[PDB]
């Protein structure tokens, strides 16, 4: 089997999260 | 013209139905486990039963973008599991809602009554999720969620670490966002049908 795979984009918080590309 | 499983209209329809079911289930899990505040949700009806739908546009788009990627995998019968992982503020997994899926290698071209008893099956899972808070301890404040997908390894396995589907990037999850030391396993529902076998259970941190 392959995985677990997850989205690189994390789930959004109620109000937008901080700036942290890496 | 030779057709593959994904070319079957039936395969596409089932993939659409199952992908939407997963959307409804994810919204419900977020509601019943209070990953997001009750205030953002509104009662709606699906499969003739009450469900909870987030009314936060950003979260809704995120869930749709994520699950839209699972649709083609379902058509090809390459999806083994879709998991909703709830993590605490310490980025530690506290609960995992595991949806195991199996589908036949083909579906009938005589689409007559393809979705005749499918709704009753999906309904049963939604009802179990609806009352899952009765067999689980309340989660700590500040939890978030992640969606994990497991597929079957094909012949020419793709070694790329960042796999993009429908303009949405995916990466391999780390052991930290999944590992649970001998967690409590709670069966919720397991059902079979001619077009699908599904098993839902929860893993709860000790």
């Amino acid at each position: 089997s392959s995985g677990p795979w997850k989205p690189a984009k994390p789930a959004p918080s109620v109000s937008p999260g901080p700036w942290k590309p890496i | 013209t030779t057709l593959t499983r994904q070319d079957l209209n039936s395969a596409q329809v089932v993939a659409d139905v199952l992908s939407e079911f997963l959307e409804v289930a994810v919204h419900l899990i977020l509601y019943v486990r209070e990953v997001y505040p009750v205030g953002i949700f509104q009662k709606r009806k699906k499969y003739n039963v009450p469900v909870q739908m987030s009314c936060h546009p950003e979260l809704n788009q995120y869930i749709q973008d994520t699950l839209h990627c699972v649709k083609p995998l379902l058509e090809k019968n390459d999806v083994e599991k879709v998991v909703v992982v709830i993590l605490d503020k310490e980025h530690r997994p506290v609960e995992k809602f595991v949806f195991e899926i199996t589908q036949p290698p083909l579906l009938s071209i005589n689409s007559d009554s393809l979705l005749s008893h499918v709704e009753q099956l999906l309904r049963a899972f939604i009802l179990k999720i609806s009352k899952v808070d009765k067999v689980l301890d309340h989660n700590p404040p500040g939890c978030t969620f992640t969606v994990l997908v497991h597929t079957r390894e094909a012949a020419t396995r793709n070694m790329e670490k960042i796999q993009v589907i429908k303009d949405f990037p995916w990466i391999l999850a780390d052991e930290q966002d999944v590992h649970m030391h001998d967690p409590r396993l709670i069966p919720l529902k397991t059902m079979t049908s001619d077009i699908l076998k599904m098993q839902l259970y929860v893993e709860e941190r000790a």
